[PDB]
């Protein structure tokens, strides 16, 4: 199917600072991937973002009704929606399941690699550090970033490369706004 | 409670 | 900011698909069910707290339709370039022997918002027990999707995730299997 595509979005944006102290509203038309018009809350009246939107900045800003519609939206839509969500949305917090296992960083070789998987947390917001007998390794520290799993839950894998010596404990710690103080998970080589 | 719809305005033909 | 609720919409042509969901932070809320004329929670929990009449999204989705058209018409038919997707397979969780576990199939930054996508094991179609999600909105105006197959890991058996779009010249497979 070689048939030219057209696609129209639409994104109704409310933006929130502080619980609902501030809000802010979008109204934003998109043609492909190309923004031409917008109306912003901040402004109060909808602007071309390209000459393509021109036509229709000029006419929904004749419209008075439709003005005073986008102009109330912070509270009408955008507070209103909030407080309808906020229970499961907001408030939402799973703590991560967080495991440690060695792994290797070229095949053949020995175990070179620590991994601390942390996984099913909510929201995205979280601080993992590898500590070596007490005392934070800042060195040689890579992960895969926050990944979403698209189903309300994160995870990320945070690697540590160094050579385990006997007697060495490892730890993998973990902040995260579910918890009230810091998850630790040992692991002794 | 119900979530709100916000609509999308009509372009001019 | 704290906070972003976001109400995403977007009408298709020639395909004529329209699609209408919420996304907070990143996460789909919910979507509408065009044919269904049906709200379907993201997660089934949400439905116990929330309701959203469904009509409500037929009706910009129509205004969306008509829009289309005449933005179309307006910029002389100019059609959209494709954008070919960036695909990765990954697990839910840290895997272990005949352990179950879910593989996810991680289609991102792509346009149009049409796919093919099919789990494949062994080299074989499976679609027992898959799911997947709607197309998500990016802030750059490109979109996301997620398809979901539980699975109960083994030495024997290998994976992919075949994807097709139209800003690629041969399907894209990316593979998964036991380490
Ligand atoms: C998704 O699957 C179908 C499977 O064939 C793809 O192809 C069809 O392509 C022909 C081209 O003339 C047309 O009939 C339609 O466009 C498609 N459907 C059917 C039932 O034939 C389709 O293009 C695939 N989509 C993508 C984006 O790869
Ligand atoms: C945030 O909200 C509280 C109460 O609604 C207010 O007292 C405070 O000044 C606000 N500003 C901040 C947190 O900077
Ligand atoms: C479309 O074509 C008309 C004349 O045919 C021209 O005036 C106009 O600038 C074109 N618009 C775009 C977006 O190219």
């Amino acid at each position: 199917d070689t048939r030219p595509r057209f696609l129209e979005q639409v994104k109704h944006e409310c933006h929130f600072f502080n619980g609902t102290e501030r809000v802010r509203f979008l109204d934003r038309y998109f043609y492909h991937q190309e923004e031409y018009v917008r109306f912003d809350s901040d402004v109060g009246e909808y602007r071309a973002v390209t000459e393509l939107g021109r036509p229709d900045a000029e006419y929904w800003n004749s419209q008075k009704d439709l003005l005073e519609q986008k102009r109330a939206a912070v509270d009408t839509y955008c507070r209103h929606n909030y407080g309808v969500g906020e229970s499961f949305t907001v408030q939402r917090r799973v703590y991560p399941e967080v495991t440690v296992y060695p792994a290797k960083t070229q095949p053949l070789q020995h175990h070179n690699l620590l991994v601390c998987s942390v996984n099913g947390f909510y929201p995205g917001s979280i601080e993992v550090r590898w500590f070596r007998n007490g005392q934070e390794e800042k060195t040689g520290v890579v992960s895969t970033g926050l990944i979403q799993n698209g189903d309300w839950t994160f995870q990320t894998l945070v690697m540590l490369e160094t050579v385990p010596r006997s007697g060495e404990v490892y730890t993998c710690q973990v902040e995260h706004p579910s918890l009230t103080s810091p998850l630790t998970v040992e692991w002794r080589a | 409670g119900v979530y709100a719809t916000r609509s999308s305005a009509v372009r001019l033909r | 900011e704290e906070h972003v609720i976001i109400q995403a919409e977007f009408y298709l042509n020639p395909d004529q698909s329209g699609e209408f969901m919420f996304d907070f932070d990143g996460d789909e809320i919910f979507h509408v069910d065009m044919a269904k004329k049906e709200t379907v929670w993201r997660l089934e929990e949400f439905g116990r707290f929330a309701s959203f009449e469904a009509q409500g999204a037929l009706a910009n989705i129509a205004v969306d339709k008509a829009n289309l058209e005449i933005m179309t018409k307006r910029s002389n038919y100019t059609p959209i370039t494709n954008v070919p997707p960036e695909v990765t397979v990954l697990t839910n969780s840290p895997v272990e022997l005949r352990e179950p576990n879910v593989l996810i199939c991680f289609i991102d930054k792509f346009t149009p918002p049409v796919v093919n996508v099919t789990w494949l094991r062994n080299g074989k179609p499976v679609t027992t027990g898959v799911s997947e999600t709607v197309f998500l909105p990016r802030e750059d105006h490109l979109f996301r999707k997620f398809h979901y197959l539980p699975f109960l890991p083994s030495t024997e058996d290998v994976y992919d995730c075949r994807v097709e779009h139209w800003g690629l010249d041969e399907p894209l497979l990316k593979h998964w299997e036991f380490d």
